[PDB]
C-alpha cells in the first residue's frame, strides 16, 4: 500500500538533479542530467558508482570535501539517481544526533532504514515499513517484527532489497561514539552507501577534546574513506544552475537579472543566490512583473542578508 | 501596559512600501519593509523549511517588527515572545519548554484556543501521553471541519543562548505541517554555538543559518528615537514638555532606549509629587540621577575595584 | 495562632532603621528614621515606594549596587518599613540555592513564601511560609497546594488580606542561569514580592554559561526589567554617626576618641568590620571594669582581631 | 597518644592576659588573648551567628588554640577536628559528612554522649535520615523533661580553603540551629578561588561568611617557643633528650616544619632504645634526619630528578 | 581481505629474517624482533607481559601482528581492533573490551572462540550468561574433551583508550587463559586519556614497564614496489611495471593506504576502457579523481586562508 | 583448608628479596637477603620494621620516593619479609581504582583485605571471602567472615597479621580515595601503608587546581614518613642484574653482564633486568650455553624502552 515517510523538504532544492551526466566512457559533459560544471567530481563520482553496482565497495564509504554550496549533497543525490532510479537517499546534518528526547543510537538507526529499500512494483523503504506497522511507537521490538518479515520476502522472492545512499552532512559534528556506531553498520553487507561532507580541514574529534584528525573523522574510518573534492563555481557556472532552478520551481527571470543573481553567489554561495529566486518573484508578482527583472533582485539584496555578512554588520557596529 | 501596546501592523502600503511613521511604527524603514516581504511568504505558503532571523542592536525594534508581522497576520494570530535564556529552567526540559513555545504559536478555532491552553486545560512540564491524546484529539476536529489549525508567530529574542540540542529541536518543530514562523532575534555577530566547540554568525549552525531570511536593523536617529518616545509617553499616559523630550532622546542616544522608556515612569511620578502638569527637563534630570543605566553601574564598579587594587 | 519563621539573627544588625528618613515632599535628612547619610540612594528607594503603592512597579525589580558595608540591606529593610509594617522582607544570599540536600526551586519557593504575608482580620499578621509550618512530616509541594486553597478562599470572603513585602538577594552574581529564570516567571505574578537584587560587582559572567558576561552576572532579558540605584561609600562623619546609632541600639556606651578611631577603622575596612567591633570592645572594658568603650579598647580589639582583606594579606606577604 | 594531649586550656588570667607558658599553652600570645574574647562571647551568649578563623603558616598552633577553647569551656564540652578534604569521601556525601561532624560536636548530658554516638547506637548494631528525625524528637522530649541537657561544643575545620559552595552553604544552615557548636575554621591561605565558583576570595571563604567573622591570626614560632613545644610534646610521648639534642631538634623544626620535628621524636627515641642510649643524643637525632626527610626536601629532590630528565627531551 | 598475502613472519629456523617470505616484504629488524616473541610465547615466557609496535602508519605493524598470529597456529585467534572502536553508543568500554578478548580465546572441540559460544547462547552479552559459559568450559577442559588455546589480541590506535580501559586489559592479562595483547601506536609522547598525565604512547607507566617495544621502520621504494606488486595479485589485477613506478611515488609522496586505495579504483578505470593492465594514465586518472588525506586538508588549509584574507 | 589468591606475577620479579639484610646494631650490609646497596633506605626501613613491631606506627604511613627502578618495591618487599615471613604484601598501583565495572572503594577494600592476614595455616582475609563465593564478594558476605573470624581471635585459635599494602603511582589516587585509606590507616588492625612516588608536587586528582606533594593530601602527607631511594651505581647495577640471572637460571658472561649494567644506566634498572629472558632466548636458538655480549647488543638493539622508542617516532615525525 506504502505511504513514504521521505522528508521532501530535504530534496526539493535538488528536484532538478536526474544523474550525473556522463558519457558513455564515464567523462562529464558541462551540462547533463541536471548537473553544470563540478566535471571532475562527477567523473570521480562516477567511478563510486561503477564500484558499488560492482560490489568493490566492500565496507568503504565517500567524502565529499569542499567549499559550501559546490554541490556535494547535489552529487550525492546524483549517485542514489545513478544507483537507479527509486534507490533511498537519506540526507541528514551531524548535528541531528543531538536530541535530548531522542537517543543517538535511535537517530542513526531511523536515517539507515530510510537509507536502504525493498522493491516488491511497490518501492518501499524500511523506515515507510516501520511507521505502516505504527499508524504506539517504533521501538526495536517492532524493528525485529518487520526483519522477520522482509527476511521471508527475500528468500520467497516477492521482494528484492535496494540499498541507498546515506549522506551524512556537517561530519565534524558527530561524535566518536557515533563514528564506531557508522564504521560498524558500514561493515554489514545490506548497508547503504554512506557519503560524508566537509568544508572543514582537521578537526578535534566530537567527544575527545583533545584529537585533531581530517574533517574531524576518527582515522580508523577515514581509511576506510574515499575523498572526492568539489570546486567553487566560476559565475558562468553559477548562472546555468539558478538558471535550471529558476525553470524548475518555474520562475521567469530576465538573463540581466540572472547575472547579477549569479555574481551575487561569487560574493556569497551558490545556495545563496538560489534561494533569492523566491523574494524576488514575489517582488515582481508585487510590482506586478511577469518576470525578475535586475531591480526586484537588487532590492532583495539590499533587504535580506547572509549570515556572513549580517554578523559582519554587527561586530563592525560594534 | 505592555511595551508594544502601539505597534498595531507593519505601517507597508499595497506595495510592501513602509510609510515612516504608520500603524505605530516609526523609522526602522528597509527592515520594515523586508518583514513585509516575508508576510507575502507567509502568506503565498512559500516559508517552507525556513526561518527567519533579525539581526540588530538592542532596542532597534526587533521584537517591534516581530510584533507587527503578527499584528498583520491577523488579529487572532498566535503570537509568542521568549528569551533564549527562558528555555533553561529548573522546573523543566530546554526541550519541554521549547515545546511548550511551539503549542503557544499554534491556534485552534472553535474563539482561538492555542494548542498549549488545551494541553494545561486537561493538565494540572506537561505529561507525554496528554499531548499524544490532543493531538489526535485535533487531528480529528480538523478532518472534521469543525476546528481550524491557525499557525502563528515564535519570536526568540537572545537565540546566542540556545545549544546544538535545543537548536536541533527547531529543526524537528519546524518539519510539522502546522509549525509557526518562527522568527529569532540577536545583537551578536560570530560566537561560539552553544554545546560547541565551534564559532558561527550569531551563534546558530550553518545547517539553519542557510535556511534563514536574515533582516538587519540599523540604530535610530534623534529623530526616531523622540518619535518612539513620545509614542511610549501616549501609552504610558505620560505627558512631557518639548524640552524635556530633547533631554530624554539624548539620554536615549548615549544610554539605551530601553533606559530612557524607563525613565518616562519615573519621571511623571516626580513631577505627579510636585503637581507639575508635565514632565520638565529638571524632572528626567532628577530621575537620571536617581536610577542608573546599566554603562553607568559597572563603571562605577570597575572604578571601585581598581581603586582598592592599586591602594 | 501564629509561630513566625523570621530568621532574626540576619535582620538583628538592622535593628534601629526604621524606615527612610524621607521628608514631605520625599527628600532625605542627613540622619532620619535610623538611617544616616546615603540621601540619593534613599531618595530613589522612595520612589521605588510609591511606585510599588501605585502599582506602576509592574514586573519590573530594583538592584542596588554599591560596595559592601553601603547599607544596600539597610535600603531594602527600610523599602520593607516604609511600605507599612507587618510588611515581609526576606534577605538572602544568591549562594543558598546550592545545598546538597535542598532544591535549588526549593530554596527559592521558601524565600518567596517567606516575603509574601498575610494579614488576618488584634489582627493577625502571618507570612506564607509560616502557614507551612504551621501544618507540618516534609513541607512538600502538595501541602503548599492546601494552604493555597485555604488562603484564596480567606482572601474571596474578606477574613484576610494579602500583603506582598520584599525579597532581597544579595550576592546576585552567585545565583545560575535556571534560578534568574525562576525569578523571572515568579516576578510576572500579580501576587509576587518586589525582589530586589544587591551587587558589589560589575560585568560577571552568568553562572551556568561559563563564557557569557553580563552586568552584575545577571542575564539582560531580567536586566532590562531591573531599575539600578546606587549606594556609596560613607564619609568619616557619617560612619562615626552610624557606628553610635549601633552603640546606642546595643545599649553600649563609647568614648568620642574611641568612635573617632572606630570610624577611621571602617573608612579603612568596611563600616560592617566597625560595628561588629563595638561587641568585643565592650566585653574588654566590662572585664577592665569600664563604664563605657575608650580607645585603649578599641586599639587593643583592632589588633587582635582582623579583617578578610588584611589577614588573607598577612599570609601572601609570610608566603613571599 | 593524641597531639594535644598536654592541651589543657588557653591558660590566660581573669583579665584575659596570655600567661607564656601555662595549662599546656607555650607563647602565641596575641592569638591565646583573642580566643580568650571569643570565649567570653560564648559565655556571654554573644556568638550567634558568628564563627571563628584562625588564619595563619601550619604548625602555628591553630588546632591547639581551637583544642584550648574547648578545653576552658568545659571538662566534658564536645570536641571534634576535621580537615577540610575529609569531608570528600567515596562512602559519604559532603553534608553527610559535615551533618556527622556537627552532631559529633554537640552533647547530650545524663555521663555526657554526642548526638552522633546516638545516631551509631540506633544504626549499627552515613546514617538513616528517619533515625536522625527520631533523635532529634527524642532529644527534644528528654530536655523539656529536664533528665537531659543540650552542651553545644567546638567542631574545627582545618584546611577550610577545601570546602565548596555547597559544602558552605550546609555550614550557615547548620549555624541557623540553636544548639549548634562554635565552629572554629583554620587556614594557611590567602586570596584563592571558591571552591565550585570562578570567584577569589580571602582565605578562599565566601563574603556572607567573612563578614560574620572573628578572624585571628597566629603568628610564627620562635627558637625559644619551639624548643618549649618539643619539650613538652617529649613529655607526652615519653622521650628523654639531651639539651644539646633539643638544641638541634628546634634548629631542624625552625629549617623544616614543628610537624617534622615531632615526627623525628618517636624514631630518635627508637634509635636510642636500639643502642641503650638513656636518653636521646644529637647522634640520635642527626642519624634519624639522615633516615627520614621532611615533605621540603623530599620535592626537592624529585623537582631535580623530574627537570633533569625534561632537558633530556632536547638533547 | 587487507592482510590476505600475510602467512607467517617469513622467518628461519635461527629467527633471520628473508627479505621475502610467507608474504612479508623487508621490515626486518621489526620481525626478527617479533620472531623473539613467538620464543617467549612458546616458552611461555609471556607472563604479564605485552607486546607494542611502535611505528608510522603503513609500515605493517596490523601485518607483523598478523603474521605472529599465522605462525602461532593454523587455528590460533587473531582479533584486530583500533582503540576508538570500544568507544560504542551500544556498549560499555570494558564490555567492548571483554567481548574483544574472548573473541581472541579460543576452544576445541573444529576451534570456537569463547565470544561466538557467548553469542549462539544469547542472541552487550548478559553477565550471568558469561559467567555460565566460563564454567562451562571449566568443566570440558578438566574432563579433556576441550583445549583452550589463546590468541592473538591487536589493538591498533591504543593511544585512544583511557586509564578505566587499561585497568581493564591489566585485570583482563591476569586471567590464565589470556591472550598475548599486541598494541600499536605511532605517537611518542601524550597525555594518557582520562588522565592530565603525559607518556610515551600514552600508556602509563606500569602497563609500559612490563612491554617488548618493537620499531617499525618506513619503507623505501624497492619495498613499497613489493608491497603494492604483492596487494595487486590479492585483489586480481594486472598493472604495468610504468604503472608500479607511478603508484610507488605515489605510495610514498602520500601514504601506502592511498597507494592501495587506488588499486581498485585503476582497474576499474582500466577495465572501462578494455585496457588489459592498469597503465600510467589509469593510474594518473585515479590520482586526480581521489585525493590523498594531506592534500585534501590542504585545500581546506587554502580555502579558509583565503577567505580570511578578504 | 585455603586456596591463596596471591597475585604472583606482580612479585614475580623480587622472588630475590628475602630481607632488609641489615645487621645485629641496624646497619645495612653491601649485599644481604637478596639486596644490593640502597643502604642508607634500607636502615630507614629497619626504623620502620622496629616501629611497627613496637606499636609506635600509631595511625603513621610510609612514603618511598625516588626514580623509577631503584628498589622501592623491592623495600616495601623486603619490609613484609622483615615483619614475619608469611605476612601479607599486596601491591597495587594507584590507577587500579579507575575501572569501569568496579566501584573504588571495591578496589580499595579487596586489596585492603588481601593485606591483613590470619594465622599453622596463613590465611589472608581477602582468601577467606573467595573461598565462600566459590556468587559475588558482597559486604553481607565480608560481615559474616568478620564475625567467624573475631570468633576465632577471643577463642585463641586465630591470630590476624596485619600485613604491608603497597600503593605505587600515588599520584593517581584520588582526593576521595586518601579520604577512604586515612579513614583505614586509623583503625587498629590494618596494614602498614607503603606509598610510592617519583613525582614532585602534583595536582590532588578530583581537585584540578590544588598541587601537594607527591599529589598526596596535606592531611595524609602529615601522617607519613618519606624514605628516598637513589640510583644505582654502575657496579650496583651488574650486581642486581646477576641476582636476577641466578635467580631466574640464567647464565651470563662477565662483559656481557656489564654492557647489561651500562644499559639500565642508559634507561632504568628494570628495563635491563627484562632483557636478561629474550637475551638468553637468543642464545639458545644460537646454541649457546649462556648470554655473551652479542646476545645483550642484539635485544638492546630489536627492542626499545618506551622513552626511546617515542623518541624514534617523535624524531621521524619531524623529518
Ligand atoms: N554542479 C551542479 N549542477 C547543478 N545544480 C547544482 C550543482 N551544484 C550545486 N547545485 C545546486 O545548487 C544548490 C547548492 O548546492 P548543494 O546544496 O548541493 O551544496 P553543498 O556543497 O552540499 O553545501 P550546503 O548544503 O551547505 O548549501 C542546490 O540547489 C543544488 O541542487
Ligand atoms: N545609611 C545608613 N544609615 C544607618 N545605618 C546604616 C546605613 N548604611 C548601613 N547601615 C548599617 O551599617 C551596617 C552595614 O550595612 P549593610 O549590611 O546594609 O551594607 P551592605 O552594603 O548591604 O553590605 P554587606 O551586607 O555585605 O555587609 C549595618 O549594621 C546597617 O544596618
Ligand atoms: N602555642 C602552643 N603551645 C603548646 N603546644 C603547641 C602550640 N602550638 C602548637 N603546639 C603543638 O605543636 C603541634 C602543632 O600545632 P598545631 O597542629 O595546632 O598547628 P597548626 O597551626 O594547627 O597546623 P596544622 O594542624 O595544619 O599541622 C601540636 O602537637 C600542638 O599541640
Ligand atoms: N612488511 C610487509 N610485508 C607485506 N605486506 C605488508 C608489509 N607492511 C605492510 N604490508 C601491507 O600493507 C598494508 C599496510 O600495512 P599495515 O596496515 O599493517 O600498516 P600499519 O603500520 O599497521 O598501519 P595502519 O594499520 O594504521 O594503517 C596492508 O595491506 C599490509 O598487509
Ligand atoms: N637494592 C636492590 N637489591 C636487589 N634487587 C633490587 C634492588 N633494587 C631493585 N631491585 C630489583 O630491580 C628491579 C627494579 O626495582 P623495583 O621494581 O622495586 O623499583 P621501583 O623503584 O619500585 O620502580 P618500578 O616499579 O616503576 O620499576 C626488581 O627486579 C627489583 O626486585
Amino acid at each position: 500500500e506504502v505511504k513514504s515517510t521521505t522528508k521532501t523538504q530535504r530534496i526539493a532544492s535538488h528536484s532538478h538533479v536526474k544523474g550525473l551526466g556522463l558519457d558513455e566512457s564515464g567523462l562529464a559533459k558541462q551540462a547533463a542530467s541536471g548537473l553544470v560544471g563540478q566535471e571532475n567530481a562527477r567523473e570521480a563520482c562516477g567511478v563510486i558508482v561503477e564500484l558499488i553496482k560492482s560490489k568493490k565497495m566492500a565496507g568503504r564509504a565517500v567524502l565529499l570535501a569542499g567549499p559550501p554550496g559546490t554541490g556535494k549533497t547535489a552529487l550525492a543525490l546524483a549517485i542514489a539517481q545513478e544507483l537507479g532510479s527509486k534507490v533511498p537517499f537519506c540526507p541528514m546534518v551531524g548535528s541531528e544526533v543531538y536530541s535530548t528526547e531522542i537517543k543517538k543510537t535511535e537517530v542513526l538507526m531511523e536515517n539507515f532504514r530510510r537509507a536502504i529499500g525493498l522493491r516488491i512494483i511497490q518501492d518501499v523503504t524500511l523506515h515507510d515499513l516501520d511507521v505502516a506497522n505504527a499508524r504506539t511507537e517504533i521501538t526495536d521490538k517492532l524493528r525485529g517484527e518487520i526483519n522477520k518479515v522482509v527476511n521471508k520476502y527475500i528468500d520467497q522472492g516477492i521482494a528484492e532489497l535496494v540499498p541507498g545512499v546515506l549522506f551524512v552532512d556537517e561530519v565534524h559534528m558527530l561524535d566518536i561514539e557515533c563514528f564506531t556506531y557508522l564504521h560498524r553498520a558500514l561493515e554489514s553487507s545490506i548497508a547503504p552507501i554512506v557519503i560524508f561532507a566537509s568544508n572543514r580541514g582537521n578537526c578535534v574529534i566530537r567527544g575527545t577534546e583533545d584529537i585533531t584528525s581530517p574533517h574531524g573523522i576518527p582515522l580508523d574510518l577515514l581509511d576506510r574513506v574515499m575523498i572526492i573534492r568539489t570546486m567553487l563555481y566560476t559565475p558562468q557556472e553559477m548562472k546555468q544552475i539558478i538558471k535550471i532552478r529558476a525553470q524548475t520551481e518555474g520562475i521567469n527571470i530576465s538573463e540581466e537579472a540572472l547575472n547579477h543573481l549569479g555574481e551575487i553567489g561569487t560574493k556569497t554561495t551558490l545556495r545563496y543566490s538560489v534561494q533569492l529566486l523566491t523574494p524576488a518573484n514575489l517582488l515582481a508578482k508585487i510590482n506586478g512583473k511577469d518576470s525578475i527583472e535586475k531591480e526586484h533582485v537588487e532590492e532583495i539584496s539590499e533587504l535580506f542578508y547572509d549570515a556572513k555578512s549580517s554578523a559582519k554588520i554587527l561586530a563592525d557596529q560594534q | 501596559i505592555g511595551a508594544h501596546s502601539h505597534i498595531r501592523g507593519l505601517g507597508l502600503d499595497d506595495a510592501l512600501e513602509p510609510r515612516q511613521a504608520s500603524q505605530g511604527m516609526v523609522g526602522q524603514l528597509a527592515a520594515r519593509r523586508a518583514a513585509g516581504v516575508v508576510l507575502e511568504m507567509i502568506r503565498e505558503g512559500k516559508i517552507a523549511g525556513r526561518a527567519v532571523l533579525i539581526a540588530g542592536q538592542p532596542g532597534t525594534g526587533k521584537t517591534a517588527i516581530a510584533m507587527g508581522m503578527a499584528q498583520a497576520l491577523g488579529p487572532d494570530t498566535p503570537f509568542t515572545a521568549i528569551a533564549g535564556s527562558e528555555i533553561f529552567s529548573l522546573e523543566m526540559s530546554k526541550t519541554e519548554a521549547l515545546t511548550q513555545a511551539f503549542r503557544r504559536s499554534i491556534g485552534v478555532r472553535i474563539h482561538t484556543v492555542s494548542l498549549h491552553e488545551i494541553d494545561v486545560i486537561n493538565s494540572r512540564e506537561i505529561k507525554s501521553e496528554v499531548r499524544e491524546q490532543i493531538n489526535a484529539k485535533v487531528a480529528e476536529w480538523r478532518e472534521e471541519g469543525k476546528a481550524e489549525i491557525i499557525p502563528g508567530v515564535l519570536f526568540i529574542d537572545e537565540v546566542h543562548m540556545l545549544d546544538i540540542e535545543s537548536f536541533s529541536f527547531l529543526n524537528r518543530a519546524l518539519e510539522s505541517d502546522m509549525a509557526p514562523v518562527l522568527i529569532m532575534a540577536t545583537n551578536r555577530g560570530i560566537t561560539r554555538i552553544r554545546g560547541t566547540s565551534y564559532q558561527s554568525p550569531h551563534g546558530i549552525p550553518i545547517d539553519l543559518l542557510d535556511r534563514l531570511l536574515i533582516v538587519s536593523t540599523t540604530p535610530y536617529s534623534e529623530k526616531d528615537t523622540k518619535q518612539i518616545l513620545r509614542i511610549r509617553c501616549e501609552e504610558e499616559d505620560v505627558e512631557m514638555s518639548e524640552d524635556a523630550y530633547t533631554v530624554l532622546t539624548r539620554i536615549g542616544l548615549e544610554t539605551s532606549l530601553r533606559y530612557a522608556i524607563q525613565l518616562i515612569t519615573a519621571a511623571s511620578l516626580v513631577c505627579r509629587k510636585r503637581k507639575g502638569t508635565e514632565v520638565q527637563v529638571d524632572d528626567i534630570k532628577r530621575v537620571y540621577s536617581l536610577f542608573l543605566d546599566e554603562s553607568r553601574s559597572t563603571q562605577y564598579m570597575k572604578e571601585y575595584q581598581d581603586a582598592f587594587l592599586f591602594n
